[PDB]
């Protein structure tokens, strides 16, 4: 299949027409996502198959064809910008200052931007262009939206 | 059987349109995955 790096769709035709379940990121030959948005599921590119390399359904991400490459960190200061790649939509980047989850094991990053589940798998990215996490697991606030964290993989 | 199509590069772009607040948020992680709120 393509194997360029950049940021790719994810879509099934298991429902009406052609539909988006979520988005990923192509890194040194290496497909990431979120768990939820493949469940572990093969994926197809062209003719190509991409098999499920290593997963974990608690940090919600999973890696095909090799182990999670993406191993850049928010700075806890500095803007970032989501590059939402909504369905039916151009990738577009939104810049905003991420808050903070506060968690018995620590604090993660987290973003304030409300798009449609398809956007689950988005990268993060900091001012050198480096993936700190991906966007679509969190949580919907007392105002109804919904708020994700910045999820990140450990690259071994 | 799902499928992947490229959308772009990954670039950090000058000018973006920047929005969002930055709220800090008491949250717990259950052993499924799903976040939620700790009041
Ligand atoms: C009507 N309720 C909701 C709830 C979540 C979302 C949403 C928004 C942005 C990005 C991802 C999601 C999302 O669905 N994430 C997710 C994580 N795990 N699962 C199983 C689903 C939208 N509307």
């Amino acid at each position: 299949g393509e194997t360029t790096d950049g940021v790719y769709r994810v879509m099934t035709r298991r429902l009406l027409g052609s539909t988006q379940v979520g988005v990923g990121v192509m890194q040194e030959g290496v497909f990431h996502t979120m768990w939820h948005v493949t469940k572990g599921a093969a994926l197809r590119s062209g003719e190509g198959r991409l098999d499920p390399y290593w997963g974990d359904v608690k940090q919600d991400l999973v890696s095909y064809c090799g182990p999670w490459k993406l191993d850049a960190a928010w700075d806890g200061l500095s803007e970032v910008q989501l590059l939402a790649v909504p369905p039916g939509e151009r990738a577009k980047n939104i810049q905003t200052l991420p808050g903070i989850f506060k968690t018995k094991d620590g604090d993660i990053g987290a973003v304030a931007l409300d798009y449609p589940a398809g956007t689950s798998g988005s990268p993060i990215l900091d001012k050198c262009g480096r993936v700190i996490g991906l966007y679509g697991n969190g949580v919907v606030i007392k105002n109804g939206s919904y708020v994700s964290a910045i999820t990140q993989g450990k690259r071994e | 059987d799902m499928y992947i199509e490229r959308a772009g590069d990954i670039t950090w772009e000058k000018d973006a349109e920047v929005t969002g607040n930055s709220p800090r948020l008491d949250v717990a992680l259950d052993e499924s995955g799903d976040f939620s709120l700790v009041e």
